[PDB]
């Protein structure tokens, strides 16, 4: 009943379509909830979509100024794999935090509600607050807006605490049945860690970061699920992944610390290993968050200063605009697949014909066989759009 | 939208025949009763002829009764009026009109009527 | 048969009372076989009311109906320049028969 | 567990009311999916309905001018039978071509979306995307826009890719729990073949398509589930089928080849065989898309030069407007019976009082006892709705 | 698993509230189904509504004119007991008329839909097309418009075909998993039956129907299940129940003929049998469907010249508009509880204020404790409510 990952990484050689939801285009006519920071989640039956929820449609006169990510009415939304965020959405929690896994029995939630100053992590396992933690650092508790992973019963989830840019506490957090058994504190060569991308890299778990404050290479957190020991390097590859990065050609990475280049801020996003080769995905402008492109660099996790792509995708076209991204993982026949979703954000702040912002998802999971070309856009068109 | 249009009416010596035709559009004759109607130059309006969405003639009025024949072609949406042996008394405007019968309250009423048609027995 | 007397052959009054026209009955009637219709000249009739109190789709509040048995009246509370015309009572139900009628005049 | 569609065909001497949508009815007043190409599958409890949606509603702003059949946008949408496509609908995969089976386990999806020229099929089996293929011809990789056949876990796709007028590559996959296990090229006498009704006609599977090219007989491709065999051939009677076609008086087939008679274009429609004899439905019409009506030509199956029906059916009336119409079995108690369904398509190109193009479904299944006469048309009233 | 509803009658005082749907007050604000001719039915588990829609919403263009009750748009809809019949109800076949039986196993549906002179009856049955008829009398086919009735696995369905004033011909078809194993033209003292509300009294079922022709009592239908024997009566009781009626004062029975009493048209309505005593229910006008009251008749199931009343309740006021009502049996632990509906119809044809017809419906189910008073109209004000 319990899942434990234990297959191998099945063979990946590209991303094929999987998944769109097209809730702004819905919007425009209907009662959607007006989302932001998404990610996808699959029990062992099927796959769903989860979001925060800003606790309003977006038709609606309570859409105005929704750019802030803290307010007491946001809430964390779970439908099906496609389902659009309608009316009917069961909202699981308070939340302007959140992370979601399953243990192959039941949903374990962890949902950051509260003040600023001192904020409440609550941790429901199977329709039942079974925890509940405070702030340690008294500033923003924050975790990692994707999939936490469960291996053997034992979920594994990282929580942020302090300054965005300076020393902030790190913790691991590992839960049985909503119960929290143990806390181990970050330790290893990543100085900044945020809004983690975990997958199960059998026996353990491996999260790739942000690093919001010196860095635009990305942090790694290994976790042993079993022994609660914890390891951090950064990602190795010499095309970095974070936004604002340097241009490809100025770029560089260290494999243990921060490279110290357009470091201030990030955005979430994913990266993972086949055999030396790394993974990854980023947005197509280097500095905002504009396209989303997916490829592979040879060597890239274990050797900095290596620049050679393959196997180069384009989900989002560079015109069009992109948000956080992350990783989940599907137990396959006979391997665990990798997949990745995109957030594609509109609205204020960046297009200022309208009041709100909210975002659209698009689902991307790996192949062994052969693909083409496209683009998949959100396509909204909000000059149009009530505003 | 609905609309009903007669053709046919003419001049007919007496002891003569016309045909008239009410064309339907909009709706099917396989759900709705349809009438024959005329108002003589001078008098009021005369139910002439009904015929059931089933197909069945339930009435003709006494004086058409035997020479007139009213029938349907349920493929081209049409309704038919055969006269036969015109009289100077059958000079008149004819109308097609349309109403319902209702499982639970039974007929409704003619709601919906043709423009109409001239039929003048001369001489 | 149910010979229908509609009573008034002619009504002449001015634009803004009361009408009141009367069906007559040979004999009782089913109360909701009974309709009224409204022929302008040049224009093909209109159905107003339907199974003696009930009006049509479109018709305008003025014109409203009452009867039961062999009494039947339909009145335009406030008259119209439009509303004069001749006005019809059927008998849709067996025995099948119209009225003769009666005319509004402007005066 | 499997679905072997081992039992006999129920006999058949009419199609008799099944269901009904009334999709642009409700429209008017309500928030409802603007779809296109739609077809009817069952799995061994129920039916569902699948259409792809242009990823908007209609009284949207974006249902302005949703002609196209080729955007980012268009979803699959998957609801039970009955249920209209409201904001409820469960969008299954990016597509904007399909094709869906039930082998009686877990539902298969075949969907293509992407670039013209490079075109990528995704292969979702049980909620996992298990394979991917990219376009072999370089064009418009397309399927059948109905349901595929799985007979012991195994299930066809036919899939073009090519020129509309011209030879074109045409593949028959054969998938194993979505992954795609052989792959038989066409071949036979069959010259255009797209859009294909595809049935079980144990022990294998018979497809009744499109000729696109020079015909307005319909191709016919025998695929043989166990030997990975094909056979093409064409409908041999002598009322052919496709719109546009010429007038019944002066028509004719070749049993084997195209008729070369007004086969320009076409239209997605449906045949099958009772004995010697052809059940088969077509448009009123023979120009436009417009009626749609069903009977049997004796001795069709087996003679061109056989114009002699019988048990004619008027599923929509002349004057009209109808669509793709497509097959699909439901194992009975003791046979297999066959329904079909009728896409009515409203909207412009060629109603030009709105700006948008949707379609609504009737569904007939076919019967052993009496039926009577009727008409079921769309409904929809054009100029009172918005535009 | 078959449903042979061999337990007793449950005690009966009285008649206390289930259920009511408010479907036209919510119809003000939101989008819900034209309906009329409603009914309830249960399976082993919970009840469900049905009701024949006219393929529109009520904030609708298409809402015009929607008193007709035979259009090509009808639709059966099924939902929950209570759950309002939003845009997400399924609509499970073509009809203008339709019943609807459960038993043990899986639902029964039949479905009568297309021309008045050829009309056609299909038999649903676990989401199959399992049977079909056509129209004897080549008139308009029609059936109960409320629950029918399996006993052992074989159903019970009555359907009329003819005039509505004069002979028809009446037949009662055993069916069988969907199957019509049986046909038995209805034979006995009762003329002209119509629009049954039939209940298991085991081991047989008793209808009680109208008299759309010369009788202003219910006429009765035992159908023995099993020898396929029809047994026809009219209600014993001096209170008849049909609408026109004359009178309490003035009114007859006869118990085996029609009275000859107001009886030129009628409503669907029920009775039942407690003993000799009669539980019956009817409008509270005598002329007009307004309000509606039930009561027991002593004596009144086998004795006409009995007025005597009691155990009144007044579910409707006697100002309020009242419809359709019907009967359906629920198995408790011990015992068989009968339950009414009553349909409360509003708009056109009665109500001149707007241009559509709707109804709402209120459930009570017969209870052996005690009960109070009260009144539950429908409760819209078409007023206010748009046109
Ligand atoms: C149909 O779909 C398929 C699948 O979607 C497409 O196939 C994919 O096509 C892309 C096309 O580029 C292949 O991407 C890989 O890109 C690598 C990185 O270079 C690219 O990105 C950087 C950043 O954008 C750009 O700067 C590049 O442009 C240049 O700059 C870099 C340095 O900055 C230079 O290195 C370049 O030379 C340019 O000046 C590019 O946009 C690229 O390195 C990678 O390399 C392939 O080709 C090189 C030779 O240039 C080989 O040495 C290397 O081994 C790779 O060759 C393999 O792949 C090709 C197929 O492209 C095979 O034919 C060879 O046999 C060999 O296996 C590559 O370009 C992506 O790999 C590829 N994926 C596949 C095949 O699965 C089709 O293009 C698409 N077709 C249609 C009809 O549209
Ligand atoms: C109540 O409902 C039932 C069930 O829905 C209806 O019964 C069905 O009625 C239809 C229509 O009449 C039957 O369809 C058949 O039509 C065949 C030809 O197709 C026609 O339509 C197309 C398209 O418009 C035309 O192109 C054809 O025209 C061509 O040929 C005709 C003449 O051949 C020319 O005039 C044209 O110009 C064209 O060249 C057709 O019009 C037809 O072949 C088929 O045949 C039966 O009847 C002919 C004699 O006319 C016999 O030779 C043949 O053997 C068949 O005879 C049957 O009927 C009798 C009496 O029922 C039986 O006793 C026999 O056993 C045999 O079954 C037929 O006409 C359809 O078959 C029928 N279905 C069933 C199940 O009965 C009722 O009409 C309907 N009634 C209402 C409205 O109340
Ligand atoms: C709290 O709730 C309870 C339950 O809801 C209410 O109790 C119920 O009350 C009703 C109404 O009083 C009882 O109804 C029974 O009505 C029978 C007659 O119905 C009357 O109304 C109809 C319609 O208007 C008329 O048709 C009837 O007939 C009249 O006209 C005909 C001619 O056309 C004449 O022939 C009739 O005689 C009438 O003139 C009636 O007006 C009635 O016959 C029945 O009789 C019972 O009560 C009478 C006295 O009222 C007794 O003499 C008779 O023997 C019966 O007595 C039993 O019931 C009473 C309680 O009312 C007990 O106290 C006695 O001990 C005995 O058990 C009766 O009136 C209905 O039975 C009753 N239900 C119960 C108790 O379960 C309460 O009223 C309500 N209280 C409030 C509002 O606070
Ligand atoms: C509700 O339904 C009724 C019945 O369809 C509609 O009434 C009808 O409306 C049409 C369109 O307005 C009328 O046609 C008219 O023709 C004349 C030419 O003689 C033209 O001048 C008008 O502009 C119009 O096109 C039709 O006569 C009228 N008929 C009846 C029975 O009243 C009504 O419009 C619908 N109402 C609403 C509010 O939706
Ligand atoms: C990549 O970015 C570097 C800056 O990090 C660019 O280098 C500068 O470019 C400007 C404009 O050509 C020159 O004036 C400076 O002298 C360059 N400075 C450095 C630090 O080299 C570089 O040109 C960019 N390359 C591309 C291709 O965009
Ligand atoms: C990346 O996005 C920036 C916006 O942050 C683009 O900068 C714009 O460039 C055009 C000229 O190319 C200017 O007219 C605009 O004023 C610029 N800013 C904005 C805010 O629009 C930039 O071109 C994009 N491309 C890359 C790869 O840097
Ligand atoms: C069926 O179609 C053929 C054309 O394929 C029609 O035949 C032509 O019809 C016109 C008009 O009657 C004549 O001027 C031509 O001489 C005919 N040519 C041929 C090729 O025969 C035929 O009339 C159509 N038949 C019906 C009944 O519509
Ligand atoms: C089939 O559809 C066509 C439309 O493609 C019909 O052609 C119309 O015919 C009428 C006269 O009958 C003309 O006034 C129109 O101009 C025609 N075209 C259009 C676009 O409306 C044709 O009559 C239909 N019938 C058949 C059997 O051919
Ligand atoms: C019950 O109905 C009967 C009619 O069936 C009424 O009896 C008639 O009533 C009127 C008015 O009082 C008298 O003019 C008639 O002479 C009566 N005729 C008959 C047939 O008796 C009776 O009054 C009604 N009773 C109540 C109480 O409403
Ligand atoms: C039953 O309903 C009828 C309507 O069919 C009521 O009759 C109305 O009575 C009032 C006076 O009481 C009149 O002003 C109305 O003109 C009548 N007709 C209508 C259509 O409203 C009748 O009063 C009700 N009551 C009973 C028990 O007969
Ligand atoms: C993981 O679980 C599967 C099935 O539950 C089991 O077959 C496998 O042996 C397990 N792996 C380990 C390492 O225990
Ligand atoms: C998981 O459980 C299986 C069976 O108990 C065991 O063999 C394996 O060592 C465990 N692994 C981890 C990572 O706890
Ligand atoms: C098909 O499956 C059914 C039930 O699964 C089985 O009874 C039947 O024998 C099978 N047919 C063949 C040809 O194996
Ligand atoms: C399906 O499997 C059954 C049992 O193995 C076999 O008898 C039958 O021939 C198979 N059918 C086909 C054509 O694959
Ligand atoms: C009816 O069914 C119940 C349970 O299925 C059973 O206990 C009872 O004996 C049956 N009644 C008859 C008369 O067979
Ligand atoms: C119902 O079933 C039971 C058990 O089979 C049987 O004893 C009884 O006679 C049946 N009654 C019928 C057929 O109504
Ligand atoms: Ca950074
Ligand atoms: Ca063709
Ligand atoms: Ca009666």
């Amino acid at each position: 009943e319990y899942r434990n990952w234990s297959k191998p990484q099945c063979g990946i050689t590209g991303f094929a379509p999987f998944s769109k939801d097209n809730s702004i285009r819905l919007s425009a006519g209907g009662d959607i909830w007006v989302t932001r920071e998404p990610y996808v989640s699959c029990d062992p039956d099927k796959c769903y979509q989860f979001a925060l929820g800003q606790g309003t449609t977006l038709n609606n006169v309570h859409s105005n100024n929704t750019v802030r990510d803290r307010t007491p009415y946001r809430t964390l939304l779970m439908n099906e794999l496609g389902v659009p965020f309608h009316l009917g959405t069961k909202q699981v929690c308070i939340a302007w935090s959140s992370s979601s896994c399953h243990d192959g029995k039941a949903w374990l939630h962890v949902c950051i509600t509260g003040d600023d100053k001192n904020a409440t992590a609550s941790f429901i396992y199977n329709g039942r607050l079974v925890d509940s933690v405070v702030s340690w650092s008294k500033d923003i508790l924050r975790t990692q807006e994707s999939e936490c992973v469960c291996i053997n019963g034992t979920c594994t989830v990282v929580m942020t605490d302090g300054s965005a840019s300076g020393k902030a506490d790190t913790k691991i957090l590992f839960i049985e049945e909503g119960k929290i058994v143990h806390t181990s504190t970050l330790s290893g060569s990543a100085q900044h860690v945020e809004e983690c991308s975990c997958y199960p890299r059998y026996p353990g778990v491996r999260c790739v970061c942000r690093d919001n404050w010196k860095g635009s290479n990305r942090p790694i957190v290994d976790i042993n699920i079993k022994d609660h020991s914890i390891v951090s390097s950064y990602v190795c590859s010499g095309l970095v992944g974070d936004t604002p990065r340097k241009n490809d050609s100025s770029s560089s990475s260290h494999c243990l610390d921060p490279n110290n280049e357009e470091g201030g801020h990030g955005v979430k996003g994913w990266a993972f290993d086949d055999g030396n080769d790394v993974w990854m995905g980023r947005t197509i402008n280097e500095t905002s968050r504009l396209g989303y492109e997916t490829f592979k660099v040879i060597e890239g996790w274990s050797n900095p200063k290596s620049k050679l792509q393959t196997n180069r995708q384009v989900i989002v076209d560079r015109g069009d605009r992109s948000g956080y991204s992350g990783i989940f993982s599907v137990e396959g026949k006979s391997c665990i697949n990798r997949c990745f979703y995109v957030e594609l954000i509109r609205g204020r702040k960046e297009e200022t014909e309208v009041l709100w912002t909210s975002n659209s998802i698009v689902v991307f999971c790996g192949t062994s066989g052969t693909y083409g070309t496209g683009s998949w856009p959100d396509g909204a068109d909000l000059n149009l759009m009530p505003i | 939208e609905v609309q009903l249009v007669e053709s046919g009416g003419g001049l007919v010596q007496p002891g003569g025949s016309l045909r008239l035709s009410c064309a339907a559009s909009g709706f099917s004759f396989t759900t709705y009763e349809m009438n024959w109607v005329r108002q003589a130059p001078g008098k009021g309006l005369e139910w002439v002829s009904h015929i059931s969405s089933r197909g069945l003639v339930i009435y003709y009025a006494d004086s058409v009764k035997g020479r007139f024949t009213m029938s349907r072609d349920t493929a081209k949406n049409s309704l038919y009026l055969q006269m036969d042996s015109l009289t100077v008394a059958d000079t008149a405007v004819y109308y097609c009109a349309r109403h319902y019968f209702d499982r639970d309250w039974g007929y409704s009423g003619m709601d919906l009527w043709g423009q109409g048609t001239t039929v003048t027995v001369s001489s | 048969e149910v010979v229908l007397t509609q009573s008034p052959g002619t009504l002449s009054l001015s634009p803004g009372e009361r009408a009141t026209l009367s069906c007559r009955a040979s004999q009782s009637l089913g109360t909701n076989y009974l309709a009224w219709y409204q022929h302008k000249p040049g224009q093909s009739p209109r159905l107003l009311i339907d199974g003696a109190s009930t009006r049509a789709i479109g018709i305008p509040d003025r014109f409203s109906a009452s009867g039961s048995g062999t009494d039947f009246t339909l009145t335009v509370s406030r008259l119209e320049p439009e509303d004069f015309a001749v006005y019809y009572c059927q008998h849709y139900g067996n025995p099948y028969t119209f009225g003769q009628g009666t005319k509004l005049e402007i005066k």
